[PDB]
């Protein structure tokens, strides 16, 4: 995330329930980054057990998990796969995930945007018999919201003028079959 | 001018600047509308372009 | 403060660390020097001759 | 870091469910504590150095 | 404002000069908010003191002030940092690597990225524009300040 | 130190890196102001670190350096630490003079 | 080993059977600290030596 190394983990804590005396699972999720000295920072917690129930509880397995960075966007992506069956493929599937900011704030993901994520990152991560690896999520092509860098300068002809760093405020796509148009506002 | 895939394309500052700045040595800035740029070409080399 | 908007935080770490992956060269560099901020109101830019 | 850590996973719950947490309340004080004598060790052997 | 407190206007910004003192007659330049969303000058505008006056679209972004609130940081690590190691380095006659560390602040042509030299001898900006970085600074006597 | 490899130079730096980035990412979640009105006195703020428990700093910006429509930066305090083992929930921290 | 045994030891429910176990929760940060603590000692000891 931002060039920077980060790590989510779950983990889980006995809880009995109170006139029934039963054990019971509450969940929570852990983030770490690593610092410039290269000492791991404060793991940072968010509780995600409600995320968790919704999937089919099916006693004593692990949520499948997604992590990633999108390109384009300030936030990183996390998910939970439900329990993933033996074969692939599928989707429509309910994920509930939630959206990491830089700032440690955190909002949680709508199902109609978890679709989205789901559909363009599946067969990313699967169920027993096989293990699986998470690539950057990106949907299309990956391309700069804004580039301001001169890349290379010329100057002029008698060195009495030339072109300062002016930037490309704005760059947006559209993604078509084999077809691609890019748009520029320089 | 823009490269990509195998056709130049041009964009002239009179037809894409809606306002033009008064003449100054100090500095002078265009603001370009919008431009649009073709699509496949450009030919990818190992994903990367 | 009545009309006055007066930053008071800076993202510029968060953005470092994307420059920090390479050597502490581009770390000390100018690319670096020049990193943005956020608007911190409705935003309204203009330019003055 | 880590006596920090030690400090906010001693402030959640120990005990459940019936009766609470019995979580020590001053574990962030006795973190600081710690993080205050290491401090000073630090320093003595920065200077021994 | 979220809320304009004028329809026809939403901020006027006059020029005053020493000679002349003036305002409210419509005469320096008004913005309104255009919706969803840009903001343009609205006639009448009188203007006539500005050479121009260009509305900035597109832009929402600033480059970090070192005059700024959280200045000293900014200095401490893109300056002080570079000197103090470099000197550091002298006193102990690293004199290869104490050529870099003050190259990270001043170098006579060691400056070349992406394969041509460039413009500036410092790296470090705020020498190169001069920043007032600390004002009224014979408050106390201080050679830095 | 007598000894100076690049290496033990660069990790100095790193280490110098890594104290600032903690002061650089703050949030300021409040503030006080030590005057009556406005216009004068000095205000002062409250920030948090992002670790387990919070960490608070502290800064201060006096108003009369606000001469021309903008901050003067003399007027800016370097953030002070805070010893005191604090834990306020959610935001419900405040200083006061 | 004798900080980490006894972290997982300290890790598992303490308390029972009506009420749940209590397990201290930061006891791997906290033993992570002690084994911070004795490494700089064991440094200066061989450094010294």
């Amino acid at each position: 995330y931002k060039s920077r190394l980060y790590l989510l983990w779950l983990e889980q804590k006995e809880i009995t329930k109170q006139y029934q005396t039963e054990t019971d699972y509450r969940y929570e999720l852990k983030l770490a980054h690593i610092r410039y000295d290269g000492t791991w920072n404060t793991p940072i917690t968010f509780d995600v057990n409600k995320k968790i129930s919704e999937l089919k509880l099916e006693k004593n397995r692990a949520p499948g998990l997604y992590c990633a960075g999108y390109q384009g966007e300030d936030t990183l992506l996390v998910m939970f796969y439900n329990q993933q069956d033996t074969l692939d493929s599928y989707k429509n599937a309910s994920m509930q995930g939630l959206y990491i900011f830089a700032d440690m704030a955190s909002k949680d993901m709508t199902p109609e945007q978890s679709n989205v994520y789901r559909d363009n990152s599946y067969q990313q991560f699967d169920t027993n018999n096989v293990r699986r690896v998470n690539n950057r999520y990106a949907e299309d092509y990956e391309i700069p919201s804004s580039v301001s860098s001169r890349k290379d300068y010329g100057w002029g002809d008698y060195y009495l003028s030339m072109v300062y760093n002016g930037d490309i405020p704005t760059i947006n796509y559209k993604a078509a079959s084999s077809d691609l148009k890019i748009y520029i506002s320089p | 001018i823009v490269k990509a895939g195998g056709k130049e394309q041009t964009f002239t500052a009179d037809k894409d600047v809606s306002i033009q700045p008064s003449p100054s040595f100090d500095e002078m800035n265009y603001q370009f509308n919008a431009l649009e740029i073709d699509g496949s070409g450009l030919n990818f080399i190992n994903n990367s372009a | 403060w009545q009309s006055y908007r007066t930053r008071l935080n800076t993202l510029f770490a968060r953005q470092l660390v994307a420059r920090a992956t390479t050597g502490i060269d581009t770390i000390l560099s100018m690319e670096t020097q020049n990193i943005q901020e956020p608007q911190l109101g409705k935003g309204f830019y203009a330019t003055f001759v | 870091a880590s006596r920090l850590a030690g400090a906010a996973a001693d402030l959640v719950p120990n005990i459940f469910g019936f009766a609470g947490g019995g979580s020590r309340w001053g574990a962030i004080a006795e973190a600081t504590g710690y993080v205050m004598e290491f401090s000073a060790n630090v320093m003595n052997t920065e200077a021994d150095k | 404002d979220d809320v304009p407190l004028n329809q026809d206007y939403h901020a006027k910004v006059y020029m005053t000069f020493k000679k002349s003192p003036s305002d409210g007659t419509w005469w320096g330049p008004h913005f309104v908010r255009d919706d969803k969303g840009i903001v343009t000058i609205n006639p009448k505008s009188i203007l006539t003191h500005f050479e121009s006056v260009n509305v900035l679209n597109n832009i929402s972004s600033e480059p970090m002030d070192f005059s700024g609130a959280n200045s000293l940081y900014f200095w401490e690590l893109f300056y002080y940092t570079p000197m103090l190691v470099a000197q550091r380095l002298l006193h102990e006659q690293n004199f290869d690597e104490a050529n870099r560390w003050l190259k990270y602040v001043w170098s006579p042509s060691g400056y070349i990225v992406h394969g041509q030299i460039q413009n500036y001898q410092w790296n470090v900006r705020p020498l190169l524009e001069d920043t007032s970085w600390n004002s009224d600074p014979l408050d106390s006597v201080d050679p830095d300040a | 130190q007598s000894q100076l490899n690049a290496d033990t130079v660069e990790d100095a730096f790193m280490s110098y890196l890594t104290s600032f980035e903690q002061v650089a990412n703050l949030k300021v979640i409040s503030a006080y102001h030590d005057n009556i009105n406005n216009d004068q006195g000095l205000t002062y703020f409250i920030g948090l670190s992002e670790t387990d428990a919070g960490e608070y700093y502290w800064r201060s910006v006096d108003h009369s350096k606000f001469n021309d429509g903008k901050f003067a930066a003399n007027a800016w305090s370097e953030w002070h630490k805070i010893d005191c083992p604090i834990n306020p929930y959610k935001s419900t921290i405040r200083p006061v003079i």
